[PDB]
């Protein structure tokens, strides 16, 4: 239960950006065990959806 | 920042006492006043653009060398600043007006702000003037007594720069 | 006024400063220079461009930037990792995290974490994990933590990770918790992974200094804030902000 | 307090207040005469609450007051009471300001790594606590022990 | 240099260019 | 993301020759056509809020789509479509000066296809809003500039399709 | 950090030296003393939540002042902010013991701490009396040689935050 | 190549080329017809400049020739006049592109570990490239030596 | 040193030493003795040391002593070899530090920027840390050549 | 384990393990006698050193023991031993491995929490632990009962 | 920052007034040493290494003891920052010839280099010296008239300094 492989898509509803920012929005990452339940409350909390999670290690 | 409730408890906090006579009456003296305070309150969101527009259009008619070359309004990326920070000072004044206490505009504007204006160059005497001429403006929107509690708050703005 | 005589004031001296030059290029270029005039004015049908705001914490006062008072050409560069841009530019952004974590480009030493480096290139990490594998690091506890006290360790990781000056004595007190509890790690964490963070630079830009011209700027912090966005910031080791803000 | 709280979601995002602020304002401005008379009650019964609550607390649980217990003493048993004024005081205070704030601020924060530095059971402390507030809603009406029952609970939860 | 021989004939001529233009919105 | 001058460099250190008569002469066509497109983009940089205008205008306004039920319904929904025109123009222009379609790939179709299924935006109505795009951007630089801008739009246009 | 042998070894690299029989003295002289520090720091390690305790209450004791009502440590935040820095105080008298030298107690402790307490309204005397009392607190439980050695740090950490 | 540099900044401010940028990529473009015109003049010179280079080279540091020098050997010959052709066709490719991006991708970086790794000293790259510069700009204008001095100036001290 | 790796990691994590570092600490203060002994049969022999690391580079390297060469000439040649008695002192300040800390503090850090800006080659200096290596490691028994050489191969992989 | 930090820390810094980590690897193989000689004595001994300890413990506080505490009942008598013998194979686990990473992946990260949850004191914890060390280094040798209660020790500050 | 143009368009405008004649006189002096600045920037830009290398050597020939032991740049660390210092020094002095102004050196070199120097305990006066090396060695790079223009530069730093 090491790593985990995140895919996942937080859009914007404060406010329109006119940089790219769209890896910003649309992204896979790695997340560490301790940082995973962290980080899922706080893209669940900016109103993104997370499309995949799977364990790597 | 703080309320006229949050000062009497931080003036009660300190001394390790329970309310008294006293702090129930200023309790009851700011409560009275609350509905007139929000209704002052939504008048001046209702009417910032006005009251900015006419204080800088008093303030650089009276000050007409602030917007000549070399006055710190002149430009029109200069002039905004200006009255952007003429929008600040109406919103600190009606948020230290809803609160009941000029603890925000101790914290949040006055703190910092002079030496702010030294290092831009500003002139605070005539920074001074916009905020009497917000004031002025103030008062006739808002109605006599709102305007005596709101002058409250822009004369502590004022003794603050000045 | 009215905005029509303006416009056919301009273009009256767009003409009549045309007739001058007797040349085409120098006729175009001052024609430009003035359409620039007549399309500034038509674009404003709407009301003028928004203002930038700075959203902040209940601790700290909200802000805006007149979009006129950013548009100088005085913004910074922002150094973005794209995952697809070839290797020049990798190390381009690379030395600019560098340089933004430790004050300085560190290879001047010869000093580099080699397998963050390809991570961050090659793209198992972004840059945000760059960032903040970056200042848990020996190399930044060697330089910015051993030689300070827990309060200028959190006014410097405030510069060196938010790209700003702490604003408020909530946020000097919070962060001192953060540190004193945790350490470097979770000093490092705190910042990196807050929302102010993700609004500003998130995922794939390095974080920059955000002084006078890019954001709006708090007045009430402004001595100390410049004091600190400067490269003597380090050789100070008092406090600075939890004292101002005591004070 | 409730006032301070909406003008600081106001400022987060640099605007006058939104009409639902300017309500929940005139809510609490509306309120403050049952606030006034409660925390009027509540002070002028203070005495009888935190005798009555301390009472109960030690016959609750006798083991505070037995020997090798952490209230066992005259002076102790007399820090022991202190401590429930001092929530007492903080439990008014957080009613005239509307919200649980000046308890947060004054009682709040730290208490566990507190209490922990006294060797002052957090349980017993909860105990204490429910005891106080089931001794000072007995003396309120009830429309009021409801929400004065709910700062009292809060803390209840910040003490477990 | 070129453009500021371009200058140079504008700053010259800057008073005719005023004036026409007041006068062609003006009075 | 390459320019014309980099990918027959990356060619020719694959090959590990020196750049012949062929590529110079690539590399003659590439300056040649460097005023046109530089003029072209001068065009766009000024007009470039007009000719997004002009697109949302002749493509978008006037379709449910700006009607409730349609993705474009809501003041940040379409202020987002005109971001997002917004975005196609310059990088189409990037494109232009570099006159090549890796930056538009790299930039602008990485990840966007799925993105916009996650987010609910129609691919159709986008690639409608790109060709008038392009019929706007060639108008308002001429034939030649708008020949070279097509092949780019269409490029965004085959990348959403 | 420093410590005494990063001590020796800087004082002979500055005049650019090779170890001598006087290095070769000190560094043997940490040497045989490291076994008596480590059974300190652990002793230290396993006991420091009881040497806070004990501290704090014999100085609370002494100045009830400080935890009622206008005293500085007068709320659960205060108070806790008051016990988070006796435990910093005894850590780091733990790593300089440890260490063998002051550095890391300069460094990373006193260097800008008593014009923080000045900024803070922190009373610097007090403090110094709780130092005091950890240290005799502290004392007992390593026993006599450890005492002296860690007497040396606590005294080290009271003179500097004068 | 210059466009890519100023697209790339381009994208980082977020907004289209400045007028600066577009005036850079006007003499960029203005200036192809002169850049090709040396890079072909550069080719025509192949064994000449790769052999008056290497020589100067070698006097300039006999170490390399001599024994118990890393080039001394002549199959490190062989080795040596294909390593001066890439350095070489680097150049080329710079002296094209306007930007020294294609010398700094294909042979500088990581060209540090890499001699490293071949026990080569870099002061025999920065000799050997001084010497290449020499013959190149002796060959070509001024003018247009002028600008092919900061490609091979780049290399040398690139490659320490 | 050790003391100095440990006390900053649990600095860094705000918390005492582990059980584990302590038995660090207890091992190294043990191996005390040896270590002085070490560093006392390395100082003593300073002067021989140099001199036959010098014999042995130059024999090995006789191009940076050849004309041309970086070392060519008396004052070079000292140089050089006050370089090597440098290296001596930081090795054994490493050995009674019982880490390469000082090494790495006082020898390491830049020192590929300070012979670039002094044109002296790296493999130069990996091939004379190599026969102080040998040097050194000759005069002591296997268990201490076995501990001074590690030094010496830290020296030589940060030169190279 | 030692090993396992040693390499993290090298991996940590992208190179092999310095002398520091080396003399861990060492110490660790050289020391493995002594420590599986402790673990052996501890777990053929676990049976009556948690018996005994309970013992104790039970007499150190009557509170537990009496009514209304969680040591109070046979079943959660037996639950306290059975938590007593789960940490006492850690500390074998810890003495095993020469650090207290096994010892803190099982039953020290999220104890606090988890004995919250149970309503289980800390004091109880701490005083337990005290109680098992004290048995421990009774019937073992002074030498190993010193690390053993070095462990213990770390175990209960983790507690406390 | 400014360069030459900025600072004469800001000199006419807070005035209010259109170019005069010594403002054109101005303008072609700045613009007529452009293309040899731009020349001597390229040359210093391709050959910083170069003249950071011999202009170190003839200061720390100059100087021995700053590189033998108690010496500032004693250490591997230090000599590499003392020769980024003079990289530093000598990339400003270009930024600062191509700008025709000395803003750019008191706004990112001299703010803070004094507080920089005297905390790290660097020799000024060797500094200084440095910079006086590096000034010889640039003349001697990029030619005589680019040498007076770069000169101004570097002796605006040096007399910054002292
Ligand atoms: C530079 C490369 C790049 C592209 C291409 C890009 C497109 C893009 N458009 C977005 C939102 C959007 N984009 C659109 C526009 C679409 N819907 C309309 O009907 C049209 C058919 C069509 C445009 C022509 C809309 C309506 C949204 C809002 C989505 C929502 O809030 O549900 C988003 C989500 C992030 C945000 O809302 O800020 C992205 C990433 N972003 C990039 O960084
Ligand atoms: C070059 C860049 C630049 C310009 C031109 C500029 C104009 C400018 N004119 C102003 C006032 C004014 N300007 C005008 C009208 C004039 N305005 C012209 O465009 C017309 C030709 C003409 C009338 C037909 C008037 C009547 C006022 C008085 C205040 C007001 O309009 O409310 C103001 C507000 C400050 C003040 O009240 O004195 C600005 C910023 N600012 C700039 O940074
Ligand atoms: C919320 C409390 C607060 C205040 C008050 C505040 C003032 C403030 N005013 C600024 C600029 C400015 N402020 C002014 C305003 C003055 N100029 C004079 O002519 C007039 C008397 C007056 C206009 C009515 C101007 C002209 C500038 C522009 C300075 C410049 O660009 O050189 C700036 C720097 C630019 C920025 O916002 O980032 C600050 C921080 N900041 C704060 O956070
Ligand atoms: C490791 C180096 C270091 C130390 C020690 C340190 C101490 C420190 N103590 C603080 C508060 C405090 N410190 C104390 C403790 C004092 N008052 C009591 O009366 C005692 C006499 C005495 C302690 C024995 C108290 C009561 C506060 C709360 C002050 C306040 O919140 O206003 C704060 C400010 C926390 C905040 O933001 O509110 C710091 C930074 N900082 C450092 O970087
Ligand atoms: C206004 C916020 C605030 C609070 C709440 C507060 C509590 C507090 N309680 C204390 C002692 C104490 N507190 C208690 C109370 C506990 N004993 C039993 O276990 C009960 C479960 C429980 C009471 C219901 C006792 C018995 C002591 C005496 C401990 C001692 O002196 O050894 C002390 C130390 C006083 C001293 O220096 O001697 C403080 C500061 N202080 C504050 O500034
Ligand atoms: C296009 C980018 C590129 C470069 C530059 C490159 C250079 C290069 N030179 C090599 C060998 C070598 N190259 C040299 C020559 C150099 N060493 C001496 O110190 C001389 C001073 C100097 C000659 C001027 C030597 C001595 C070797 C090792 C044995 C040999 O001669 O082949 C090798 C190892 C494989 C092989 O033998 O071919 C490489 C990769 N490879 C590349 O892909
Ligand atoms: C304690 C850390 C430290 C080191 C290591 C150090 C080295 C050092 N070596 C130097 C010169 C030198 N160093 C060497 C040695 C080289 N000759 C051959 O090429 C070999 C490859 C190599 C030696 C094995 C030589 C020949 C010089 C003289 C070159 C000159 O005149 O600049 C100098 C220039 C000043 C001087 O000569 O005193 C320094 C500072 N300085 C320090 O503060
Ligand atoms: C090796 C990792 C591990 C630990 C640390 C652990 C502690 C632990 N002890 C438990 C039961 C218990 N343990 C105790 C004993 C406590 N009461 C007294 O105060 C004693 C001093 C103290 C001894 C620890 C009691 C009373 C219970 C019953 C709690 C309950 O089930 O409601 C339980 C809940 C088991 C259940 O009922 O389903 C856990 C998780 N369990 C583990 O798997
Ligand atoms: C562009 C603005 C700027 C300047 C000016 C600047 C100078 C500067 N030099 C520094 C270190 C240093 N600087 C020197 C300079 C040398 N000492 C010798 O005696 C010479 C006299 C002298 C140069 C000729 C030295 C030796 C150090 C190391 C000091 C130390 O670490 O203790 C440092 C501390 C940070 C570090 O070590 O990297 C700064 C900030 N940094 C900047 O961002």
């Amino acid at each position: 239960t090491r790593l985990f492989k995140v895919t996942a898509l937080i859009p914007s509803y404060k406010k329109v950006r006119g940089g790219r920012e769209l890896q910003n929005t649309y992204f896979t990452k790695l997340v560490e065990y301790d940082r995973w339940f962290a980080e899922q409350q706080r893209i669940q909390k900016q109103g993104g959806k997370i499309l995949s999670v799977k364990m790597v290690a | 920042m703080q309320d006229a409730i949050t000062s009497v408890i931080n003036t009660y906090d300190v001394q390790g006492k329970y309310f008294d006579t006293s702090a129930f009456d200023k309790l009851k003296a700011y409560y009275a006043t609350g509905e007139l305070r929000v209704r002052a309150a939504g008048t001046i969101s209702a009417n910032a653009a006005t009251i900015i527009k006419e204080a800088s259009a008093k303030l650089f008619s009276n000050q007409p060398d602030l917007v000549r070359p070399g006055g710190n309004a002149y430009t029109t990326r200069r002039y905004a600043a200006c009255v952007r920070d003429m929008d600040y000072f109406l919103r600190y004044a009606t948020y230290a007006m809803l609160a009941g206490d000029t603890s925000i505009l101790d914290e949040r504007v006055l703190n910092g702000l002079k030496e702010t204006y030294n290092s831009l160059g500003v002139p605070i005497s005539s920074t001074v003037q916009g905020i009497q001429a917000m004031k002025e403006v103030t008062g006739s929107l808002v109605g006599s007594g709102a305007a005596k509690e709101m002058g409250v708050y822009f004369d502590y703005l004022s003794s603050g720069l000045s | 006024c009215s905005i029509d005589a303006t416009i056919v004031a301009v273009q009256e001296m767009r003409r009549a400063a045309t007739g001058y030059l007797k040349s085409n290029d120098d006729k175009e270029l001052v024609g430009s220079y003035f359409d620039v005039i007549i399309r500034s004015l038509n674009a404003d049908k709407s009301d003028t461009p928004a203002d930038v705001v700075r959203p902040s914490s209940p601790d700290r006062a909200g802000l805006v930037l007149p979009a006129i008072y950013a548009l100088a050409g005085q913004s910074r560069p922002a150094f973005k990792m794209s995952r697809t841009l070839t290797s020049a530019e990798k190390e381009r952004v690379v030395r600019a995290a560098y340089r933004q974590v430790f004050e300085r480009d560190i290879l001047a030493y010869g000093q580099s974490i080699s397998y963050l480096d390809s991570k961050v290139k090659n793209g198992e990490i972004s840059v945000k994990e760059f960032i903040r594998l970056l200042g848990k690091s020996e190399l930044y506890r060697k330089q910015f933590f051993e030689p300070f006290i827990n309060s200028r360790v959190l006014e410097l990781a405030f510069k060196h990770f938010l790209g700003r000056a702490p604003e408020s004595r909530t946020e000097v007190q919070n962060y001192y918790s953060i540190v004193a509890a945790q350490g470097l790690g979770g000093l490092v964490d705190a910042l990196v992974d807050g929302e102010e963070y993700g609004r500003i630079f998130g995922e794939d830009t390095v974080p920059f200094i955000r002084d006078l011209g890019q954001e709006a700027q708090p007045s009430w912090n402004w001595g100390a804030a410049y004091s600190l966005y400067n490269y003597a910031a380090p050789r100070r080791k008092v406090p600075q902000f939890i004292t101002l803000y005591a004070d | 307090s409730v006032v301070t709280k909406a003008i600081v979601s106001a400022d987060a995002e640099a605007r006058y207040l939104s009409p639902g602020e300017l309500d929940r304002i005139r809510g609490f401005v509306s309120s403050g005469e049952r606030r006034l008379r409660v925390a009027q009650t509540l002070t002028e019964s203070r005495e009888r609450i935190i005798k009555q609550a301390g009472d109960q607390l030690f016959q609750k649980r006798p083991d505070l007051v037995s020997p090798g217990g952490n209230a066992y003493g005259a002076e102790r048993t007399a820090s022991c009471l202190r401590d429930l004024d001092y929530y007492l005081r903080l439990v008014t205070f957080g009613i005239v300001a509307g919200d649980v704030t000046p308890i947060e601020e004054i009682g709040v924060i730290g208490v566990k790594e507190m209490y922990r530095n006294l060797e002052v059971p957090l349980p017993g402390m909860v105990e204490a606590v429910k005891a106080m507030k089931s001794v000072a809603t007995g003396l309120l009406s009830g429309d009021d022990s409801a929400e004065v029952g709910y700062y009292f609970d809060y803390l209840a939860g910040a003490l477990a | 240099q070129r453009r500021l021989a371009i200058v140079q004939i504008l700053t010259t001529n800057a008073e005719a260019i005023v004036s026409r233009a007041a006068g062609r919105i003006f009075t | 993301m390459q320019d014309v001058i980099g990918k027959v460099i990356a060619e020719y250190d694959t090959k590990g020759k020196y750049l012949d008569a062929a590529a110079l002469d690539l590399l003659r066509s590439y300056f040649d056509s460097g005023d046109l497109r530089l003029k072209a983009a001068q065009a766009i940089t000024a007009n470039a809020e007009v000719i997004v205008r002009a697109a949302s205008a002749k493509a978008l306004h006037y379709t449910p789509v700006t009607k409730p039920g349609g993705n474009m319904y809501y003041a940040r929904r379409y202020a987002s479509c005109i971001r997002d025109l917004d975005y196609f123009l310059r990088y189409a222009t990037y494109a232009m000066l570099a006159d090549n379609t890796t930056l538009l790939d790299e930039y602008v179709l990485k990840g966007l296809t799925e993105t916009y299924r996650a987010l609910g935006v129609p691919l159709d109505i986008s690639v409608r809003a790109i060709n008038a795009l392009k019929e706007v951007v060639a108008g308002q630089v001429g034939p030649k500039a708008g020949q070279e801008m097509a092949k780019y739009f269409d490029h965004l246009a085959k990348g959403l399709g």
